């Protein structure tokens, strides 16, 4: 289609065809220890995890004291026109429901989602 | 690699169009995607075309690749030789290589395999 | 009749007819042209062909087992 | 090493006495050698000159209109210019060759999609016209005496005597039309009535020679039954 | 999602309506160019919890030369297909008196099912496909020439014109994509018509064995 003419649609189908894994869009990861979701060992993630916490869902059996924190690079994120919403559903939809992902808002400069 | 069209007045006009080239082959899926030309898309591996497209497609692709490797340095070789080679190479239905165990599986006599 | 093959003496049949007829002349066979001071048994066998007077019949074998016989007189000499 | 292997593969393929390329166990490989039936020794490069031009230049150069009365007076003699203008049968037969030409023009555009014009074919035609223009001292300044319906029917009769696949029944009368398909298109586009009354200007005597030579230099391009192809 | 799923089901459908048209069946004209939104309005907007259930998609067609011989196509629901599941279909053919049948397998089949279809040789011939392969018409590709299947009266005209046997022809195995697209059995002869640059057109023949 006109995708053969304009470079933008060519580049979007380019990114849509190329294979992309997770370690290409991550900056660093850290395994913390929050025995309570209100503990928030790292200093500043308390805001968004809390604004989730006043809407608390899925406290079915326990709360796992073990946490996994992932940091993302918006450079590698936007170049493929990705944002952590689709990642968030597919990292859940595709592996099971044994994991649970809460995330920031992209207006914040660094893109972190905790599991 | 241009897109040559025949205009309304009847002249050959060439057009520049974006093409994409990959490193790795799985064509049956790449053909099934949207806004990707399913006619002119091809791969430089011929067992893949054999499994995906057929046997005549292997004949023509092999001919094309032989022509492209021959005419790389401006040389030239007649057509009958390419046609005869790529016809006797895919005559018994499947791809038998001109190799040790490719000439070793035929109705040929006993005094030739000795 | 039903002759399906070409009426032209091919390149290979002309090289074998000239060889055989030349060897027969060397072993005292009678010639069929009025040569003039010629001695080479292969120069004579070439001017017999130009005059269509070689007494040999060619048997072409089709690949299905059949055959047909063409007199060298009946063929169109290629050269 | 690679050449030794490949030649060890294909040792016993050859042309049998019915023009089919058969294996050692008589397994047919091609119904005709090189799909045409000619040896790759007596061919050379030529041009089509029918697929590249536009739809207006085409009808301008390959038409032979017969209602001008003065250019027709310029190129043909007075004996033929009164006959061409006063016979509906001739005007009709000169109208169908253009139709048989446009169809071939449309078939060429699908055989050669890219648009090139360099093809390999039997006996050269432009050089054979140039020769006949000098064996007979053709002066390209005076009106010629070559009646056009002579050109049309001579080219038809010549096209009939170019047999690659000799047979009378169907499936042997259509493979013949498939074998000499490109050469007949080239021959019809080069020896049309307009071009040979406008550019070449051959005489009547110099046309039978050309017709007799096309056939004789074609019949000796056919492959020979027995060469280890 | 379902937008990907309503797209595929329309695409795969459009392919089959040509595959059965090639085999010489009667398919109405507008069924060939059924655009997407027309399909979306007829069978349903989405198959995810929708009216298109992968049933209500099946097709039954009749031959041109004869209204009795008919062909069916099935779209199984499970990803990989079991044993009685095809016998569910074998029963559905047993009741309607149809022998020509196809099954558009979704993702795969079982080796036991592979055994269960090669047994009914003299009756109830079924063709097993894949969902992925039917997504594109390979016949309209660039490299693929035009094939045509010859009746058994024409094949006896070749072998008597070129004075051939039937062992001396070029061969093609009945496992390559175009041998199945046309539904070819062993002992048939297919005719290829390709254009070449030396002659203009060349007709070759293949024996399917």
């Amino acid at each position: 289609g006109q995708s053969a003419r304009d470079a933008e649609r060519a580049k979007d189908i380019l990114c849509r065809l190329e294979h992309t894994t997770l370690r290409k869009v991550t900056a660093n990861t850290a395994i913390y220890y929050d025995p309570n979701p209100q503990s928030t060992v790292v200093a500043e993630d308390q805001e968004w995890v809390n604004v989730y916490y006043e809407m608390p869902d899925f406290d079915v059996a326990r709360i796992s004291p073990w946490l996994l924190r992932v940091e993302l690079d918006r450079k590698h994120m936007t170049d493929r026109k990705l944002t952590m919403e689709q990642i968030a559903e597919k990292i859940n939809a595709g592996f099971g429901d044994d994991l649970n992902c809460i995330f920031n808002d992209d207006n914040a400069e660094k893109l972190v989602l905790r599991i | 690699k241009k897109k040559i069209i025949i205009t309304e007045d009847g002249e050959f006009k060439a057009l520049q169009e974006w093409i994409l080239e990959t490193d790795g082959v799985s064509l049956m899926r790449v053909l099934s995607e949207k806004d990707v030309d399913p006619v002119r898309t091809t791969s430089n591996d011929i067992v893949e075309i054999f499994t995906v497209l057929g046997i005549e497609a292997v004949r023509k692709a092999l001919e094309r690749e032989l022509y492209h490797v021959i005419s790389f340095d401006g040389s030239y070789v007649n057509y009958r030789h390419l046609a005869l080679l790529c016809d006797t190479m895919t005559c018994r239905g499947h791809l038998m290589a001109i190799t040790r165990h490719g000439v070793n599986r035929q109705d040929t006599g006993p005094l030739m395999k000795c | 009749q039903k002759r399906i093959t070409t009426p032209y003496m091919t390149k290979y049949e002309r090289a074998r007819v000239l060889g055989t007829r030349a060897l027969q002349i060397a072993m005292c066979a009678p010639v069929m042209v009025e040569l003039e001071g010629e001695t080479d048994p292969l120069l004579i066998a070439m001017k017999e062909l130009k005059a269509r007077k070689i007494p040999i019949i060619i048997r072409r074998y089709l690949p299905d087992g059949s055959y047909e016989d063409w007199g060298v007189d009946e063929l169109i000499i290629s050269d | 090493y690679i050449q030794r292997r490949l030649i060890k593969s294909m040792e016993s393929v050859m042309v049998k006495y019915d023009a089919t390329v058969r294996n050692s166990i008589n397994q047919v490989v091609q119904l005709r050698y090189g799909e045409d039936g000619l040896a790759g020794e007596s061919v050379e490069f030529q041009n089509l000159a029918t697929l590249k031009p536009s739809n207006k230049a085409f009808e301008k150069k390959f038409r032979f209109d017969y209602t001008n009365e003065r250019a027709l007076r310029r190129t043909l003699q007075e004996d033929l210019v009164k006959d061409v203008l006063s016979n509906a049968h001739i005007q009709n037969e000169l109208e169908r060759e253009f139709e048989r030409m446009r169809e071939d023009r449309e078939v060429l555009r699908v055989i050669f999609p890219t648009g090139d014009s360099k093809v390999v074919l039997p006996c050269n035609l432009l050089r054979m016209i140039w020769n006949a223009q000098k064996i007979f001292h053709i002066n390209p300044r005076l009106p010629s005496d070559l009646h056009p319906i002579k050109v049309v029917e001579g080219v038809k009769e010549l096209s009939k005597k170019l047999v690659i696949v000799n047979g009378d029944d169907p499936l042997s009368r259509q493979a013949q039309e498939n074998a000499t398909l490109l050469f007949n298109i080239h021959l019809r586009s080069t020896l049309c009535s307009r071009r040979m009354a406008e550019e070449f200007r051959l005489s009547g005597e110099a046309f039978d020679w050309l017709l007799g030579e096309i056939e004789s230099k074609f019949n000796q391009a056919i492959a020979h039954p027995g060469e280890m192809v | 999602d379902d937008e990907e799923e309503t797209y595929r089901l329309w695409k795969i459908r459009k392919t089959i309506m040509q595959l059965c048209h090639d085999r010489g069946y009667l398919v109405t004209q507008d069924e060939l160019d059924q655009t997407l939104e027309e399909f979306k309005a007829q069978f349903g907007d989405k198959p995810s919890e929708g009216r298109p259930r992968r049933t209500d998609l099946t097709v039954l067609v009749a031959h041109n030369d004869d209204p009795t011989d008919q062909m069916f196509v099935f779209f199984p629901e499970e990803p990989k297909v079991g044993i009685k599941t095809i016998k569910v279909y074998c029963q559905r053919m047993q009741e309607e008196n149809i022998t020509r049948a196809l099954i558009v397998v979704q993702q795969g089949m079982t080796p036991s099912a592979k055994q269960s279809l090669v047994d009914m040789a003299p009756k109830y011939i079924l063709e097993q496909f894949l969902q992925q392969e039917l997504l594109i018409n390979i016949t309209e590709h660039e490299l693929v020439p035009e094939h045509v299947v010859m009746t058994k009266e024409e094949v006896t005209e070749l072998l008597a014109r070129y004075k051939l046997r039937e062992n001396q022809l070029p061969r093609i195995q009945a496992g390559d994509p175009v041998a199945r697209y046309f539904g070819i059995k062993r002992g048939q002869v297919v005719k290829i018509i390709r254009p070449s640059e030396t002659a203009g057109r060349y007709i070759t023949y293949r024996l399917v064995q």
